[PDB]
């Protein structure tokens, strides 16, 4: 129980669907635990404050 | 150091066949 130091491990995460049109099929994914992000490049906090 | 891994180990095995000795022990 403490916060690491050095960097982890990722699935890693993957874009997706966004259009007002999909039409999915379902086919492959992963069946190991993922993620799926739904906007494409955020992480957006780029403000450090020593 | 960087990047934190995981490493492998198994307990080793070691024998040879029974030597042969020249010297007695008990009278």
């Amino acid at each position: 129980d403490d916060v690491g130091i050095m960097q982890q491990k990722k699935p890693p995460t993957v874009v997706q669907s966004r259009t007002d049109v999909f039409n999915e099929q379902f086919a492959n994914e992963a069946l190991h635990p993922m993620t799926k992000v739904i906007f494409n490049g955020l992480d957006v906090n780029t403000e450090v404050q020593p | 150091a960087k990047i934190a891994t995981a490493s492998s180990a198994r307990q080793t095995d070691v024998e040879k066949p029974a030597d042969v000795t020249f010297t007695i022990e008990n009278v």
